[PDB]
């Protein structure tokens, strides 16, 4: 299915080295590598114009890349430094359009010990809001996250719902001068009221938090902060 | 060398006709639009290198002698939000280079504003504040206090019911902690309801 890149999420310690794979089996010849921070543009790592052939774009520095062959193009991060946290996404064209991958959201910290679970609350209709609009909005708050490596979901009955959904599209820090400030992140449901005052409707905010490895080796008292999934949950109420 | 959009950002209602600007210096060509979502997927839009193309509500012109493009959305839904870029081909090279981006906000016509702040208990002492049913004037202030948090605002689309409304959170450990001051640390329509 087109442009296709992995891992979605990584941690590194620095100087830890790291493949991003992206395959591409539309027989493309040109690929590209960028890199965004955070409400940036895309700055070019590496290019290649056809299998055995690579080239320094605008940001080279710190990455390699190979291209053995016309479906894959493999960005290589030999040594790990901090200035390398981004979102990297490939790219090929054909005639002129260029296709992108998904995106692979990687942070490099110095101690893996500035990285923490989420904590998630859910947080229910008020009677005032129910009386006034007829309607009934529920909170999920995901709060002392770091990296910003999560998806949060709403799950009704059992089943992902997308429809009466917002979730913040920024989140947002803690300690706003921190550069690895941990984060607070909130979403909401909202459902008519008729729907919320049901006892047999079951309401879960669930949160998907990508987060160590068994390559990581953890020294900490507190649980090994690894990919997990932490829920808060309500049920319907009559009263 | 360059490519460079404008306007930085571009803020409108549901309805309006937009229009982004790409300037570009003449080292390069083969110009292209796209669209990066909130979740951070780019599509391709328009390979523009000349002329003017049409896709549905939105079109692109490329006047590659004054070098400039235009990239036209028609009857804006909430939906085109996100970033868009043009990217460009440094002319002997294949090397795609891009834009800085320009934001594209798409606000909704709210038919009926009830603006309101309420309060909502943890389900499982803890609460948050939700300040909702806004009209899409209304801007949300960050917080001016280091421990009391306020997000931006966003539109929630109740897709069967064919509603969207505004809405923003705001929460704190704090003892003397009120609904009645979070969002009154900013400023709050005329008429903002304010339970018990």
């Amino acid at each position: 299915a087109g442009v296709t890149q992995t891992p979605k999420f990584r941690i590194l310690k620095i100087g830890q080295s790291m493949t991003l794979q992206c395959t591409q089996d539309m027989n493309h010849n040109y690929m590209y590598w960028y890199r965004q921070d955070p409400g940036m543009g895309l700055k070019l790592i590496y290019y290649s114009v056809g299998a055995g052939i690579t080239d320094k774009g605008e940001v080279p520095n710190g990455y390699n890349v190979s291209r053995s062959t016309t479906e894959d193009f493999p960005l290589r991060l030999e040594l790990a430094a901090p200035s390398q946290t981004s979102v990297y996404f490939c790219a090929s064209t054909y005639h002129g359009t260029g296709y992108f991958g998904e995106g692979s959201w990687l942070t490099v910290v110095e101690d893996l010990n500035k990285v923490f679970p989420p904590e998630v609350a859910v947080f229910e209709p008020s009677e005032a809001e129910i009386s006034h609009t007829q309607k009934a909005t529920l909170v999920c708050l995901a709060t002392g996250f770091f990296p910003d490596h999560v998806e949060l979901s709403w799950w009704v009955n059992g089943k992902e719902v997308h429809s009466g959904v917002c979730t913040d599209p920024q989140p947002l820090k803690e300690q706003p001068a921190l550069n690895d400030s941990r984060y607070a992140l909130s979403s909401r449901l909202r459902v008519s009221a008729t729907f919320w005052q049901n006892p047999r409707n079951h309401f879960r905010c669930q949160v998907q938090f990508y987060g160590l490895s068994e390559n990581d080796e953890w020294t900490q008292d507190r649980a090994k902060p690894v990919t997990q999934i932490v829920s808060a949950e309500a049920w319907g109420r009559a009263d | 060398i360059q490519v460079e959009q404008s306007p930085p950002d571009l803020i409108l209602q549901e309805g309006a006709n937009s229009t982004l600007r790409c300037n570009f210096s003449d080292s390069v060509n083969n110009l292209q639009w796209f669209h990066q979502n909130p979740w951070g997927q780019l599509i391709n839009l328009f390979y523009i290198p000349s002329g003017t193309k049409q896709n549905g509500r939105l079109s692109a012109t490329t006047v590659a002698t004054e070098r400039y493009s235009l990239l036209y959305i028609s009857s804006s839904q909430t939906t085109d939000s996100g970033v868009y870029f043009c990217a460009a081909l440094i002319q002997g090279a294949q090397k795609l280079v891009f834009g800085q981006g320009t934001r594209l906000t798409i606000n909704p016509n709210i038919q009926n504003p009830d603006p309101a702040v309420y309060q909502l208990r943890d389900s499982k002492d803890k609460s948050v504040c939700l300040f909702t049913d806004f009209d899409s004037q209304t801007n949300v202030s960050q917080s001016k206090d280091s421990d009391v948090y306020i997000t931006d605002k966003c539109v929630l689309d109740m897709r069967s019911m064919d509603f969207k409304s505004n809405s923003a959170v705001a929460w704190s450990n704090k003892s003397d902690f009120a609904c009645a001051n979070a969002f009154n640390n900013s400023i709050i329509p005329e008429d903002t309801f304010f339970p018990s």
